[PDB]
Order: structure tokens, then sequence, then C-alpha cells
RNA sequence: AGACAACCUGGCGAACUGAAACAUCUUAGUAGCCAGAGGAAAAGAAAGCAAAAGCGAUUCCCGUAGUAGCGGCGAGCGAAAUGGGAGCAGCCUAAACCGUGAAAACGGGGUUGUGGGAGAGGCUGCUAGGCGAAUCAGUGGAGUGC
RNA sequence: AUCCCGUGUGAAUCAGCAAGGACCACCUUGCAAGGCUAAAUACUCCUGGGUGACCGAUAGCGAAGUAGUACCGUGAGGGAAGGGUGAAAAGAACCCCCAUCGGGGAGUGAAAUAGAACAUGAAACCGUAAGCUCUCAAGCAGUGGGAGGGGGACCAGACCCUGACCGCGUGCCUGUUGAAGAAUGAGCCGGCGACUCAUAGGCAGUGGCUUGGUUAAGGGAACCCACCGGAGCCGUAGCGA
RNA sequence: CGGUAGGGGAGCGUUCCGUGUUAGGGAGAAACGCGUGCGUGAGCCGCGUUGGACGAAGCGGAAGCGAGAAUGUCGGCUUGA
């Protein structure tokens, strides 16, 4: 799995 | 960024006024008078499915004190509850006064055989 | 309506503003787009502020011309109309094809407009030389 | 824009080591001869602001390096 | 894993690329992502407050004594013309973020970036007039296609390449100055060339 | 001579407000009026900083710092030097002396800081322009879309 | 203290004068009472070039139409509203009603359920048509039960419209100890119409670094942006005025 | 597991941006009006008519982001008749 503008996110909280 | 409304005040209003859209006169067409009687209207359903379940009961109860005084002159519903539950017999009311409507001649069948 | 925000965009000094367009008025041409797909026509008059050319026969259209004066029938005028200079594109009648058209410095001292595929001069005609 | 400090509070709060507000006692400037030798002792003295009211103290001056025990 | 080579056409692999990326947070791409985005936007919506706004300061009519609702002025922000209560303004939205966060956040993707990645020998001494005719067929030659997107990584990028590279809309050629994390993203297939590889095995490792 | 959006220099100069009232104070030398001029204006070449270690005209940003302070020590107000940058550039004049009465009114002699003087011994850009590659059809108003 | 001023006084001349936050001494620094001087800096009635997680006719300049107009005011001054037939006017020759207006055929056009009051055309409000249904009723108008009648070109104990008659049911909001309230607010319908932004302080969640961390301005084939810039800031010692 | 002030958690939509000059679309999009689907709800989802060209998701982002009350305000149209 490799990163690109579909994929990204941020982690839970913050 | 300006953010017009449009779209999302009518297209919920219709749905507001789907429900109404059986009442009389002034309720039925007017958004706010739609959205004030709306409400009340499923309050007053809420509200009476619980008296729904009292009440048909209470019609029953009727339904077959009517039913068991035409057997005996001093023979009365209160004292036929409880011969009911002397001879251990779970029949609830609704069905006893529904067979005291359809078929009399099984209360009758029933009313013979639990006196002995 | 004639359309009131539609019109001639005026320069700071009063004057309309114009297109140099490919094309002139003694000039023979074949449509490229549009109803009227292929046709071969000539160019008569050219209104330069919009870029369109009037070719004569060709936008065949109808109109009802009420009776002006007396009482009499008029009658329904089947006139031109105008065309966008887009859609058309210079014919050669030699081998009887389109074009896009370019420019050349001659000998003549005078600067011209070949064509490309058989690049033939278009520039001795109306007034002439 | 940018914090002032309440200059007028800060003259009357310092902080120490730990991180503890502390405060002179209030008293003894006049009025002396009738009071006792012993409360003047007690008088004399800096103990910590209550923690009531750390959040008015804390709040007029933000630059304090303060720590509520945590 | 290990990448793959090209000559001019044709395939010889060698060189590996170790690079730092960090473990369970792709946050971190995100977070690299978000911050070049906000820090670019230009941020030019204005609108006027009651103030500003070109209008009448009096009271029309009186407070007391009509039927009417109290009114302050005519350009108030609740009669059209002239309001405007919490409108934007020309408005900065520059963010900061550290250093090494960006460092890691651009050495993450290019991490995850190789199994797509790619790599060439040099190719400068081919081009002397500007030509994308034959940069076109180089294309089709590495089999980068036309169709997908592709980032040149091109540790000294030369005059003639670039300029053939230019018209290619979804090529985009980079120097190390030009090093983006978007467009590292934004790619479909990396292609290094081996200065690259030293530069970002060195300095990212 | 008048005109001229803002910016700017100089003159005059509020009050509401804040201080939970209010007069010191704050609002503020702000708003307003008045006069003046430029593309910027004002500042500016030490009778200056600083500390026994040094710096070298201004002006602007970061900073020191909301620190030193001031304050019915209330509300509030609030620096600078050291340090990092942006940008740098330095000049002329009067008298003491000289000549044509003499402060009749003109030329020369000099103007500097860890003291200085004179005296006597065509080039490019802008204001018009110019040349400038490569596609054709099916698609039922019209095709660049399929 | 330093700098400048009205009033009155009133020096000295580098063996001098002034400053070094009263003041005196000693050091150090400078030379006041004549002038001039580019840059970096401030701004937009305005011109050219570029850009927009800006507006799209109740928005955006007040002003998309010959707007500071119409209009109001003695006067200073205040101050509107009103965009979208079509690709092309091809804007309807002729016939009928007929003095006009307008209308129906015809004709044009992809469309005239695009005809100039012309594009999409919501609601209130005004009707016309069909299904059921009120003239011994009493009712915040619904709701649970449901008599009798009607369906939808799709054969259902399913579904929808009406609704004989029964039981229940004190409009909403604000704001009160307490409001069906005869307390307040709204004629109705559609739009516009309110905890935002900048900068700092505290706290929490998340992430990066932990060889402590971090850079500010400023520099970048501009803006973002690699990559520099360690000047400063925070943490590493308290105690006491 | 009643709940006003009030606090905490979990969501839905609105326009615009990245992905994206995506597929989907003059064999019909946005809209507009109807649904004997769905959800705890805000809302979602398919329909063929009117409509005549725009533009879903999903993963993310940002706000002029949600209206019934302000003797609100602009426009329309009633009532009294």
């Amino acid at each position: 799995t490799r990163f690109r503008l579909d994929n990204l996110g941020p982690q839970p909280g913050s | 960024t300006r953010v017009k409304r449009g779209y999302i005040a009518r297209r919920r209003r219709k749905k507001i006024r789907f429900f109404a859209s059986s009442f009389r006169g002034a309720h039925s067409r007017l958004t706010r008078t739609i959205a004030q009687q709306k409400i009340r209207a499923l309050v007053s359903a809420h509200r009476d499915r619980d008296r729904q379940k009292r009440d048909f009961r209470r019609l029953w109860i009727t339904r077959i004190n009517a039913a068991i005084r035409e057997r005996g002159v001093y023979y009365n519903y209160s004292k036929f509850i409880h011969d009911l539950y002397k001879r251990q017999l779970l029949l609830n009311r609704k069905i006893l006064a529904q067979i005291a409507i359809l078929n009399p001649n099984c209360i009758y069948m029933i009313y013979n055989e639990i006196i002995k | 309506r004639i359309k009131r925000w539609e019109r001639k965009d005026c320069k700071p000094n009063s004057l309309p503003k114009l297109h140099k367009r490919h094309v002139k008025v003694g000039d023979t041409v074949k449509v490229i787009s549009g109803g009227e797909k292929g046709k071969i026509g000539e160019i008569s008059k050219i209104h330069k502020h919009n870029s369109t050319v009037i070719i004569k026969d060709l936008n065949f259209k109808t109109k009802h011309v009420k009776s002006k004066e007396e009482g009499e029938q008029g009658q329904i005028i089947k006139i031109e109309a105008a065309i966008h200079s887009s859609n058309v594109m210079l014919i050669l009648k030699e081998q009887e094809v389109a074009d896009r058209v370019g420019h050349k410095i001659l000998e003549d001292v005078r600067k011209v407009r070949y064509l490309i595929k058989t690049g033939e001069i278009v520039d001795t005609p109306d007034r002439w030389k | 824009y940018k914090m002032k400090t309440h200059k007028a509070s800060a003259k009357r709060f310092r902080v120490t080591g730990k991180g503890k507000i502390v405060r002179r006692r209030a008293g003894k400037q006049h009025l002396l001869a009738k009071k006792n030798t012993k409360r003047k002792n007690r008088l004399s003295k800096l103990i910590q602001v209550d923690r009531s009211d750390y959040d008015n103290v804390i709040g007029a001056l933000p630059y304090l390096k303060v720590n509520r025990k945590v | 894993p290990i990448l793959n080579f090209s000559g001019e056409k044709v395939g010889e692999t060698f060189l590996n690329l170790k690079t730092a990326p960090p473990e369970k947070a792709r946050a971190v791409v995100h977070r690299g992502l978000i911050t070049h985005l906000q820090n670019k936007r230009r941020g030019t919506a204005s609108t006027l407050t009651r103030a500003e706004v070109r209008g009448g300061g009096r009271k029309p009519y009186p407070q007391k004594k009509t039927g009417r609702a109290r009114r302050g002025s005519q350009g108030s922000p609740l009669r059209p013309g002239g309001g405007v209560i919490f409108g934007p303004k020309p408005r900065d939205w520059t963010i900061k973020m550290n250093k090494k966060e960006r460092r890691l956040a651009l050495s993450t993707a290019i991490a995850s970036a190789v199994g797509n990645s790619f790599v060439v020998e040099e190719f400068a001494e081919n081009f002397e007039k500007p030509k994308t005719k034959d940069f076109i067929a180089a294309m089709q030659r590495w089999g980068l296609d036309p169709a997908e997107k592709s980032l040149f990584f091109l540790m000294d990028l030369v005059e003639n390449v670039e300029k053939s590279g230019r018209n290619i809309r979804t090529l985009k050629l980079l120097t190390p100055r030009s090093l983006n994390l978007f467009d590292v993203l934004n790619a479909e297939k990396l292609v290094f060339t081996e200065g690259t590889i030293q530069y970002l095995n060195q300095r990212y490792g």
C-alpha cells in the first residue's frame, strides 16, 4: 500500500 | 466561501408537510403551523398507543361481563374470573370475549363445565 | 430583441473593436462546421466586430415581410444570414480542398496568404494585384 | 495582543522553587503596640495563597511558572 | 526492496536506496500534505462589515412612538444592503510545521513509493536541440506511458531535456531544488537518476 | 496662485468611553478642522551610545520583553543597550587672516577628535506591430463530447 | 537626569565647554547654539502583467440598465429599485373574430406546454375538474378505534383517498415559584439574518524530536516549497529584600 | 437508560478545494416536484416526468454552513370586502 492523495487521513483524536 | 441555503430548507419542509396532508384547513398548508401541528399529532399518537392497551382490555371485560350475566340470575364477571383461576385456566380476556362474540356456544360450554 | 448588453465594445476613444481574421471578401470558402457543412460559397459582406461573414446563398432563412404601405399581401422573402469565421475555411478550387492559411513574403515586395497542402497563393482578386 | 502582566498583583505574589504561589500576611504595618509578641511572629512570615484564590492570581499574571500540583 | 535500472531502454538493476520512515504513523504524511496545502492557499476572500460599508450613519426614525421596531442604521446587518456580520477578510493561513517532521514526511512517501519506482542512467547527452518527440519515444521505451502520471527526479537538470519535457502535462521534472511532498504523492511512477539515489540515500538514511 | 484617493510634515485639538461612580489618570496627542509638499515625507552625519571591554550618521524588521520601570503603585502605560538582519554615503558654510574706507560688500585661505586650524617664520527597455507547428469522418437543431 | 519653551537673569572658549538618570570628585565619551543629503520604509483615485478552497444579481462597489441617476430636502445632506426568447430575428407573410388591444389557425424553429408580460419556475394566494363527505350541531381540529362509499390499463386477508360514530387530547416560543393562558412575540409564504477572526496565556488530545528541543526576521528561476539563517526562547539550582 | 439550566461522547447535511480536465451525463446532469426502499435520527437511496447542461462517490480539507420566533429585514401575496 503506497501513499497518495487518495489514501491519507489524520490519526483518531488529533 | 458564501454558502446560500436554498435546497436544504423546503426539502425537509416537504417531508414535514407530507405528514399533515390529510389535515383540515390552515393546518395542512401553512409551513410553521404545520411544523407546530405535526409534533402534536405524533405526541397524541404515542400517548394513545398506551391508552389502546388498557382501553381494549376494558372493552373486552365489558363484553365478557355482558355475556356471562345471561346464564344464572346471580352469576357475574367478578366471580367468573376467580372461578377460572380456581380451576387453573389461563385464557386471557381477548380470547374469552372474542369467542363470546363469534361462538357463544363455546362460552356456554366453558360456563357449564367450570361450575361442576 | 436587440439586447442591450450585447453590442460593439467601444474602445476608450469611442470606436468599436475588430478582429484580424484569416478571411477577406473576394474569397471562396468551404464550411467546416454547422448545419450547412461542406457547402462551397463566396464571401460578400463582412461584419468585423462579430467575426461573422455573410456568404451569398447558404444560410437559407425564411422571413415573413409584412406589407409596408398599402393593403397588399407582402411576401415571404427567403434571405441569407451571417456565419462565424471559425466555422468557414478557405477552399482551393484546383484540387477542390480546404486548408489552413499562412503568410509569406514574396519577391514582389508585398506579403501574401499562401495555403498549406498545394500551397498556392490566394491574393489576386476584387480590387486586385 | 501579547498578554500584559497585571503588575499591580504581580508585586504581591511571588512563586517558590517547587512552584507554589506565596504571599505576605496582612495586619502588621501599624497599630503594633496593642498586638502581642506572639501574633506578630505569625504575621511576619510567608504562606501559600489558598487553593480558592489561585484562579484569580494565575489569571491576573500569566508568566509565572506556577505548578498547581500535577 | 531493490530498485531497477535502465541504460537507454534496457535493464541492469543495482542501487538499493535506504531511507527512514515511521511505523504506525501515516498521519505524518497526512499532516505534511495538509500543511503544504494550507500554506499555499492564497486566501483572498474579502467582505465589508457594517462600519466599512458606504452608507448613512444615522437613525432613520425615532426610537419610540411608531409601530416599527427600533432601527440603528439603514446599512444595518439585517437589511439587505450592507452588513456581513462574521464575514471573511484578507486572511493568511500559514501554519508552522517542524523541520524534521517535514523531512520525515518527505522520506516516508518516497519509502512507500519504491515498488512503483524506477531508476535510469544519465541521458542528457542525447538531446542537442529540444525535442518532445524523442522524449515521448524514450518514455514509451521505459514504459512510463503518456496516459499515466510521472515524476522525474533529476539531480542536475539540463536545459534541452527540461524544455522537451515541459509540454508533457502528465510529466513533471524536478531538481532537488523544487522537491515537493505533494508531487511524490501525485506521481504514479517515480524515476530517479544514479546521483539522485546517492543524494536521497545519503541525506535521508 | 488652483486642483489632487490614501500615505506624510507642521499648526490647533475634542468627547463618549475605561477606571465597574469620578476629578488625577485613560480614551489621545486619536478623531476632526487648518496649512504645506513629495513620490515618498520626515529623520540624518555624534556637544551620540557604553563601561573600563568596546561601537562608529540615519531609517525599517526580528529580538531583548510584556523584562527594567512609571502608575489615585488603581485602571492601566511600558523602554533602551548588548544581539540578529534590510540597506549603507557622506558633504558644504561663518570668522581669526587676506585685499579694493570699516561690522558699505564682495573674491581667496581653511571647517577637524583619543585636538584641529589659519597666521608669522551611442546602451537597453517602454510606446505600434510582425512571422508562428499539427484532424478527419460517423454521431437525427448544432459537435470541440462518445 | 536628558530635550524644548514664556518670564527674568546671564557665562566660558579647548589650562575650555557638555554628557555619562540629583549632586561633587576622578575617569571616559563627544564637540551644541549655520545648513544639505540617495537607499532600505509608509500608501492606492490609478496603469500594465499575473493569481483566487472570492461574489454571482436580497451577493459583489451604493451603482452588471445613459447611478450618485430617479426621488426627498431652503440647505449642508440623504438616496433607491429594476439582468438571462433563440444557435440564428428566422420576431409570426396570409386567413378568421375585429375600431383597437389581444386571441385562434397558418408559417418559421430542435422546442412557440421558447411568442417579446418570452430561459429553469418552489411556496403563500386565486381558481377549474374529478372521488368521497357535512344543514340537531359544542368544536387548538388531531389522535387510537373504525361504520358506509370510492380506487390503481399491474388478479393483494396488501396498499391509498374519504370518514357514520366513540374514547382520549388546556397552539407554539420566550420566561417564570407558577403561563391554555385574558403575560410577551409572529397576518401568511420565500429569501437575508447572530460566539467569528488576529495575536498572546493556561489546559487537553495528537504528532515530531529527546546526541535537549526550537528557530525569528531575512534569503528562495516570487506565493507555497527544498535548503540555509542558532540572533533569541523554553528546560538544566535554589535561597534571601 | 425521566429530565430545565448545564457538562461530556457520537454523528448527519450545506457550498467550496485536493484526488479530478475521474465515470456519469443532449439515448438527459444540476434543479423541481413524487416514492406500498432504507436509518435511532439529522438524512440516505432508486424512480420516470417537467427540465435543459453540468457533475457522484470514497479518502481527506476549509468555512459568509443548517432558522419559526428578534414590535427582526427585503420581496411577494392575503384578510377586513
